[PDB]
């Protein structure tokens, strides 16, 4: 006795399987899995007929589909996004003023603030699998892509995070290539030196939020003993995160993208997002709250770019 | 060689450290001398975060240079 089942990877490359009723789909596959629930252990039942099942790779066809979709040759990738899955199907995605969050549940927060993020960035991920995710996501199914994140972050449902970890990342996996930062540090003593980044770190500051400072320039120690001058002197991309340990912080209107509230300490915290449309929304979840300020504890500041060359001589 | 490594509460540390030591290896130096597990600690050198198995090298991290001691967020 025997049915016929599709194998993938990817959910796009099916291959047609016919499975010996009498073994385990673990014996004749390998791990297994049926709309995120691991079946290795399970035998084939009539209703299994024409379904699609998850499998590891297991052969050079499924080892190519693999790193073509996902950009990763991690062997637990599959059971951990499995793993994800799960939960993620039962989270709640709603749309609020036309963007998808997440309800809480499972200590998420730092994932809806994620999720609400990379919707109002220019951003263009490498792995298909992050692409066809994204679209499905920003549409309110956001499952798929939320145990994407947490597969690619190394991070279980329920972990405590950093949003600020997870764009560092998520970041790795987009085309950021063009990206580049130029700074100057100038000391009145040593005099001065360039610097060139490129790609991920062409977008990431740790110790300011306010993306004006930099360009106006930053106190930091000099090897000589003295404080020298550091400034922005060109970036190039279509963003900038700007991030800090958390500190109250003033949100002025039209002046900033969107950013991370972090209310807690260092062993447990909350994340709110705050967006600046026509007036401050801030989004807490399935909650939304219109002020015409805000204060509160910010730890990260995304702003929109595309080129800037300081006047600074 | 010594560098100094900034905390949030603005202490100043020295650290005995090579061109060649990798960033996990400072964070082990840095567990030694105020006792803060590894995975809680993140090295930030003028505002660029300073990722595992690249060395001070890497980095171009000279004698005398300070890098930045943050912690990782716990957000939930
Ligand atoms: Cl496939
Ligand atoms: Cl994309
Ligand atoms: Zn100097």
């Amino acid at each position: 006795r025997t049915i016929k089942v599709f194998t993938t990877v990817d959910n796009i490359n099916l291959h047609t399987q016919v499975v010996d009723m009498s073994m385990t789909y673990g014996q004749q596959f390998g791990p297994t899995y049926l709309d995120g629930a691991d079946v290795t252990k399970i035998k084939p039942h009539n209703s299994h007929e024409g379904k699609t099942f998850y499998v590891l790779p297991n052969d050079d066809t499924l080892r190519v589909e693999a790193f073509e979709y996902y950009h990763t040759t991690d062997p637990s990738f599959l059971g951990r996004y499995m793993s994800a899955l799960n939960h993620t199907k039962k989270w709640k995605y709603p749309q609020v003023n036309g963007l998808t969050s997440i309800k809480w549940a499972d200590n998420n927060s730092y994932l809806a603030t994620a999720l609400l993020t990379l919707q109002q960035i220019e951003l263009k991920f490498n792995p298909p699998a992050l692409q066809d995710a994204y679209y499905r996501a920003r549409a309110g199914e956001a499952a798929n892509f939320c145990a994407l994140i947490l597969a690619y972050c190394n991070k279980t449902v329920g972990e405590l995070g950093d949003v600020r970890e997870t764009m560092s990342y998520l970041f790795q996996h987009a085309n950021l290539d063009s990206c580049k930062r130029v700074l100057n540090v100038v000391c009145k003593t040593c005099g001065q030196q360039q610097t060139t980044l490129k790609g991920v770190e062409a977008v990431m500051y740790m110790g300011t939020l306010s993306y004006e400072q930099f360009k106006k320039g930053v106190q930091i120690p000099c090897t000589c003993g003295k404080q020298a001058t550091k400034y922005l002197v060109q970036q190039e991309s279509p963003f900038v995160m700007m991030s800090a340990p958390p500190a109250q912080y003033e949100l002025k209107h039209g002046t900033f993208t969107c950013a991370s509230e972090y209310t807690g300490n260092y062993q447990c915290g909350h994340y709110k997002h705050i967006t600046s449309k026509e007036t401050l929304y801030c989004i807490d979840g399935a909650l939304l709250t219109k002020s015409s300020e805000y204060k509160g504890p910010i730890t990260d500041v995304f702003y929109k770019e595309n080129s800037y060359t300081t006047t600074i001589k | 060689m010594q560098i100094f490594v900034k905390t949030l509460t603005g202490k100043t540390i020295t650290l005995e450290v090579e061109p060649s030591d990798t960033i996990e290896n400072v964070k082990a130096k840095i567990q030694d001398k105020e006792g803060i597990p590894p995975d809680q600690q993140r090295l930030i050198f003028a505002g660029k975060q300073l990722e595992d198995g690249r060395t001070l090298s890497d980095y171009n991290i000279q004698k005398e240079s300070t890098l930045h001691l943050v912690l990782r967020l716990r957000g939930g």
